[PDB]
């Protein structure tokens, strides 16, 4: 059929100007992440200080849902752009360039050692009994 | 170096030995000791080497080719399939499994060439780390006519059972942490 | 060859690796005598 | 030296305190004295 | 044998005997995640380290000048005459002078050793 | 610079 | 010069080519004080940049997804330091660095390029303490020196061309310790590149004149090779020492 | 088209062209010559801009209270070497004649020197004091700046200086003084060395700098503790590898390292340890050290627990985490990254360190050699001159930073030709 | 709804995008009009078993690119914007990533 010799050609569109900037979203493929269970997420500036060069943190669906970290590249691209292609009514392709690129690395929804009892467990770091009871203990 | 080869044993010289000597050092870098042989055992070179065994430090790790542990839940299920039949033997009369038997196995693998070049003996083996251990590690020692001798290694049946213990159940070092720490002794302490 | 050794003679000779051998040897000798005259002068004034 | 079929009479070793230790004092003086002639005459050298 | 990691928070699990069911388990320590152990064995040691260097030796070695080459050793996949041999090349390799022949030409990478 | 028993 | 380890000291199968082996001071200072060979130059210093350039031009991605993978992507790509990523197809990459080592656009004839078959590393090493010497290059079985150059250089005045003209050419490359870990060698070309009972069919450079590898003391020295090794350390200490 | 048994003529043609072209000392001249000009620059636009303003407290109210001024050193000159006679003309200097007179043979120092001066009025000011002359630099002989250079022979004779003498040293109060290349070990390498009576089996070290720009060295150990220390947990465990970090008073495990970076998961943590997963030695080899870390799952608790072990203390906890996370961020891996987002790449050359580490106890990888002369590295006239320049400037600039400050909190004026010390450089 | 929230009906339409990485030459072609509304053309030609994806540089802009196609199933890539109206979104998943090369 046409598939097997089909030619597609489209034209190439670059705005000199877009509202919206555009950014790379990373995810480690162990990870899973899986979009189907995203009902919710909330993408804003950390507050580790306790704001346009700071890392970025995502909760996903809340407290309930995933937490993942995500980073700016600190390599430049003084050599190299990235552009997205995306599919129009109009039938061409446009370009936008990569304002900024971000991997985002997930936190476990698990309880977390205070880092008084941490140190406290450290000090005894020859811990003979299991650690999976100390964990169940905390 | 440039000392000439009488015998395949390196010994200090020259101003080294000198230092040595003179500062009455402790440590020797080179500790030596000629041993001479009393009666027929100088004349026949079969009776030396007897004596040289005797005299020559032996660990279990010089003998072992290779340490396993596996989890075998029951010891009838024999999860190592070569075992099965003499673990069959061994619990056609089971001894000790009286109290209980320990889920862990430590299934220990010996090379026949060492054994045989130190004159070692299975029994000999397993007397020696049942014996210094005590009744806690029971070990299952295969024949030697055997391919592959195997030494399977049980922590304390009491201790399993814990009726012995009473006190507390608590776990203490859990079991196969405990069974990785006797195997660590086992292949640096022995002294068979 | 590769490891050191050297066939041709002085009279002869050395190739250029076997003159480079013939140095590395030359100067363990001499590393030896300099190191040797310390150690052996505390020696000897220990002793005396 | 307490093993079988081994000789007590001459069963002796390089290390001087092991030798005071077990032998005594004057064992350790014959056994510096054998140590030290065999370092010095090894190189065919004579010492009174 | 090996080390397996926990599907939710990718920590590394650790072997628990179920003294109910008598089957070990892998748990990970930060989470209740439980996975049921299909291997049934967990710490094996070599002490002899018999490992077959065929596995450590790698294919684009054949295009090092500085390694010798025979070729009275045919290769045994395309009967290639070149073949580059070497030595053991690696340290704590007990006592093995054995020659490691690895195929020449382009993308065979077939090792013996003889 | 002789042998291996000799002198370097 | 207290320390009497006998480590340190000794003439290293390294030095050869870029220290001389004669020329040492005896006494406290034996094998810790040496001297330059007669050809060795030492690397003066360059920016890395336009290497990592050319070498994001070639491929190396950087930031990749755990790709190394047994090394699967042959080869690291190391620099003065500092892994920029690795590539899948390491050959190619070095023979287009030797290539622009000679064309002279990227590479200086100073920037050091090793490739580590066996662990799969490239070093790409320019850091301005590198000690390294001139070797011609044999390509196949050939010097790549020819008689056109020879005989241009024999005309060197009024005729503009120089040791550097023979550089740009590509018959000549600067190899140091690193890269002379990883080149076959020829001492001479007739001796060892001719076909004879096959040591090696694999020699990637000649050395110019094996004497090269004494340095100024000891080329005073006459027949060298048949003196005792000791005797050409005196003489370079007392050619230090001679009135003219 | 070959050169066959006519070798001997064309071994040393090559050879006299090459000796030609350079000749005998050409590594000091060069060295010196890169030195001048690259180093020179370097320096003087590496060092940070002086900032400066007024105390707040020394004058009630905000009106000028921060007149912030802002000293730059725009660009670097040099002149040919020079004499200033005691009537105060200059003239050139002949190595000659400062060989007979015990001067130094050295050329004047000129630096653009831009005050940018804030007065909270928004009316920023900047004056550019063109050449400021900050202090004499000697020059070596028959380098591109003496005198001698680019000279005929005929021409050196009416100078009465050799053709044959070869330069390459310094006139300092009419010695010749000759800088010795200085051997040392090779930077931003990772070696892997055994030493037989440490608490360690295998340290792997790293004596990283950033191109020499700043700090000489920052070195980093990561080390695999023996297993012949025996104790229970001891003998379970194994061998553990830590690392020896700079500015931190102990040892520190590797895992908690890799956490401080930001790489919490353990599976990403051997991800950029052990390339490989299917290969179950080195898995092996990296468990016991992650047991050891089990306790830390945490960023800011690693950066607490490295921030505990700093040699000075923070009172507070969260100055703790600050002062850890940027010493890491500056003194570790500093060729890696010194800023911003350099923390993955700190992170895969730890891993590489630390897995060089592990083939290494493997033998899979023989341990490196340090009389091996690919390891080593020569500091020639240009590197040695460049640390001296360092020093020297930083300590200029501070000289010019108490004198502003004493003028500022005067608030009369700041002068910079007073501030500037050429006793100092010179 | 606030203003927090990520607008994922992009990932919900599961729009596929592509992600190339070309030279800076390219790109300072296309930023020196940048407003003219275009700089070129993809091609695209498909075979039996074998597919070659080409760009065109438009003739103004010049006074062939081949497209090398690389694997996206080792990392899992998104692309999401930041609207100047603070309304995050997501345009799509990342499906290919090809690079540019000079010819
Ligand atoms: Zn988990
Ligand atoms: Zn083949």
């Amino acid at each position: 059929g046409p598939s097997s010799q089909n030619v597609t050609e489209y034209v190439v569109r670059v705005p000199k100007n877009t509202t919206k900037k555009y950014n790379i979203m990373a995810f480690n493929a162990a990870d899973k992440v899986n979009f189907a269970t995203w009902n919710q997420a909330r993408l804003e500036r950390d507050l580790s200080n306790k704001p346009e060069d700071q890392p970025w943190l995502l909760r996903v669906n809340g407290k309930s849902g995933r937490k993942f970290k995500g980073i700016k590249k600190g390599g430049v691209t003084e050599n190299t752009s990235y552009y997205i292609f995306t599919q129009c009514p109009d039938g061409a392709f446009e370009a936008f360039p990569v304002h900024n690129w971000y991997n985002f690395t997930p936190l476990a929804r698990h309880r977390t050692l205070t880092a008084e009892e941490a140190e406290e467990e450290w000090e005894r770091r020859n811990k003979v009994l299991n650690h999976f009871s100390i964990m169940q203990q905390r | 170096f440039h000392y000439a080869g009488v015998s395949a044993k390196n010994v200090t010289l020259g101003v080294p030995r000198l230092k040595e000597l003179i500062n009455i050092s402790k440590k020797p870098k080179t500790p030596s000791l000629t041993v001479f042989l009393l009666g027929q055992s100088a004349r026949d070179a079969e009776r030396a080497k007897d004596i040289l065994c005797r005299l020559e430090h032996t660990t279990l790790r010089k003998v072992t080719a290779n340490t396993a542990i596996y989890y075998d839940p029951n010891p009838q299920s024999t999860v190592v399939a070569e075992d099965q039949e003499w673990v069959n033997v061994y619990y056609e009369m089971p001894d000790f499994d009286v109290a209980r038997i320990s889920p862990w196995l430590l299934r220990v693998e010996l090379d026949r060439k060492h054994m045989t070049d130190r004159k070692l003996t299975m029994e000999q083996i397993a007397e020696k780390i049942n014996a210094g251990f005590g009744d806690d590690l029971n070990c299952i020692f295969n024949d030697d006519n055997a391919e592959k001798l195997v030494l399977r290694i049980r922590i304390m049946n009491s201790d399993e059972n814990k009726m012995q213990e009473e006190e507390e159940v608590v776990d203490k070092m859990d079991d196969d942490v405990f069974l990785r720490c006797i195997e660590s002794n086992m292949l640096t302490d022995m002294t068979l | 060859e590769s490891r050191g050794f050297v066939e041709n003679s002085y009279l002869a000779g050395l190739t250029p690796t076997e003159f480079f051998f013939h140095a590395m040897g030359g100067r363990e000798g001499l590393i030896d005598t300099a190191v040797k005259t310390a150690e052996t002068g505390y020696i000897q004034r220990r002793l005396i | 030296l307490s093993e079988k079929d081994v000789d007590p009479v001459r069963t002796t070793s390089n290390d001087i305190v092991e030798i005071f230790t077990v032998l005594g004092i004057e064992a350790v003086r014959k056994a510096l004295e054998r140590e030290l002639y065999h370092v010095i005459s090894f190189d065919g050298s004579y010492v009174n | 044998v090996g080390i397996r990691f926990c599907q939710e928070c990718n920590n590394m699990l650790y072997p628990k005997e179920d003294k109910e069911n008598r089957i070990l388990l892998y748990a990970c320590r930060n989470c209740d995640y439980q996975q049921e152990a299909d291997n049934s064995c967990i710490y094996v040691n070599k002490i002899t380290h018999e490992v077959d260097e065929l596995t450590q030796i790698i294919a684009d070695v054949s295009q090092d000048p500085t390694l010798p080459r025979t070729e009275d050793h045919p290769c045994q996949k395309c009967g290639h005459k070149e073949a580059v041999f070497f030595q053991s090349h690696s340290a704590r390799a007990e006592d093995a002078m054995r020659l490691y022949y690895v195929c020449t030409a382009p993308h065979c990478g077939h090792r013996w050793t003889e | 610079i002789w042998g291996i028993g000799c002198n370097p | 010069r207290d320390g009497k380890l006998a480590k340190p000291r000794q003439l290293h199968n390294t030095l050869w080519g870029m220290v001389c082996p004669a020329e040492t001071p005896e006494g406290h200072a034996v094998g810790l004080v040496k001297n330059l060979a007669l050809m060795a130059y030492i690397s003066v210093g360059s920016q890395p940049s336009p290497i990592l350039e050319f070498l994001e031009e070639w491929s190396m991605e950087n930031l990749e997804e755990i790709s190394p993978a047994a090394i699967a992507d042959a080869t690291k790509i190391f620099v003065n330091g500092c892994w920029v990523g690795i590539h899948k197809d390491p050959e190619q990459l070095m023979n287009t660095l030797r290539k622009l080592r000679r064309q002279m656009d990227i590479i200086v004839s100073e920037v050091s390029m090793i490739r580590d078959i066996r662990e799969r590393e490239i070093r790409i090493y320019t850091d301005a303490g590198r000690i390294c010497r001139p070797l011609l290059i044999v390509e196949k079985q050939k010097l790549l020196l020819k008689k056109r150059h020879i005989d241009q250089l024999k005309e060197r005045e009024y005729n503009n061309y120089s040791w550097q003209d023979l550089v740009a050419s590509g018959v000549v490359e600067y190899i140091d310790t690193l890269e002379e870990e990883t080149v076959m060698l020829a001492m001479t070309p007739d001796d060892l590149q001719e076909k004879e009972v096959a040591y090696c069919s694999t020699y990637t450079h000649c050395e110019i004149h094996p004497s090269m590898i004494l340095g100024v003391c000891a080329s005073i020295i006459p027949f060298p090779d048949h003196n005792q090794s000791p005797r050409n350390t005196y003489q370079s200490a007392m050619g230090k020492q001679a009135m003219g | 088209e070959i050169t066959p048994d006519l070798w001997q003529e064309a071994c040393w043609i090559v050879i006299s062209s090459y000796f030609d072209e350079k000749g005998l000392v050409r590594q000091q001249l060069d060295s010196f010559d890169e030195f001048i000009q690259m180093s020179v620059q370097r320096i003087v636009e590496d060092a940070p801009p002086i900032d400066l303003q007024a105390e707040a407290q020394h004058a009630s109210g905000e009106v000028e209270e921060p007149p912030r001024y802002l000293l730059k050193f725009e660009q670097i000159y040099l002149s040919k070497p020079t004499h200033w006679e005691r009537d105060g003309a200059p003239s050139p200097m002949m190595p000659n004649e400062a060989r007979l007179r015990n001067l130094t043979y050295s050329a004047p120092l000129y630096v653009d020197i831009t005050k940018t001066v804030i007065k909270e009025g928004e009316e920023q000011l900047q004056t550019q004091h063109q050449k400021t002359f900050i202090g004499k630099i000697p020059i070596m002989l028959r380098s591109t700046y003496c005198l001698l250079n680019g000279l005929t022979d005929r021409d050196l004779c009416e100078l009465n200086e050799c053709p044959l003498d070869p330069g390459g040293y310094f006139i300092i109060n009419g010695s010749e003084k000759v800088l010795i290349a200085q051997e040392k070990m090779a930077t931003n390498t990772v070696y892997v060395f055994a030493k037989k009576d440490s608490k360690y089996a295998y340290t792997g070290e790293c004596r990283s700098c950033l191109e020499n720009s700043s700090r000489p060295t920052s070195t980093i150990w990561v080390s695999m503790l023996a297993r012949g220390g025996q104790g229970a947990k001891k003998s379970a465990i194994g061998q553990r590898i830590v690392a020896t970090l700079p500015y931190i008073k102990q040892e520190v495990p590797i895992i908690i390292v890799f956490r401080a970076l930001g790489f919490v998961s353990d599976r990403d943590i051997l991800e950029h340890i052990i390339y490989d997963f299917e290969d179950p030695e080195m898995m092996e080899m990296v468990k016991p050290s992650l047991d050891e870390a089990f306790v830390i799952q945490e960023q800011n608790v690693a950066l607490n627990f490295i921030g505990s072990r700093g040699a000075k203390p923070g009172v507070t906890k969260e100055k703790r985490i600050k002062y850890a996370k940027e010493v890491l961020q500056k003194e570790m891996l500093p060729h890696v990254g010194v800023s911003d987002f350099c923390e993955t790449k700190k992170a895969y050359f730890l891993g590489y360190m630390v897995h060089r580490l592990l083939l290494a106890a493997l033998g899979r990888r023989e341990l490196d050699d340090r009389d091996h002369y690919g390891n080593k590295r020569l500091d020639l006239a240009g590197p040695l001159l460049a640390f001296l320049f360092r020093g020297m400037f930083k300590n200029l600039l501070k000289e010019v930073r108490i004198y502003a400050q004493k003028f500022i909190d005067r608030g009369k004026d700041f002068n910079l030709e007073l501030a500037i010390k050429t006793r100092i450089i010179s | 709804a606030e203003r927090g929230e990520l607008d994922l009906t992009g990932a919900k339409q599961n729009t596929g995008v592509w992600l190339v990485k070309v030279p800076k030459y390219l790109s300072q072609q296309w930023a020196k009009a940048s407003g003219r509304g275009e700089v070129g053309k993809l091609r695209i030609a498909k075979t039996q078993g074998r597919t070659e994806v080409s760009f065109t540089l438009n003739e103004d802009l010049a006074n062939e690119h081949p497209f090398v196609l690389q694997s996206v199933g080792g990392q899992t890539l998104t692309v999401f914007t930041e609207s100047s109206s603070d309304k995050l979104s997501l345009e799509g998943i990342v499906v290919q990533r090809a690079e540019c090369r000079p010819a």
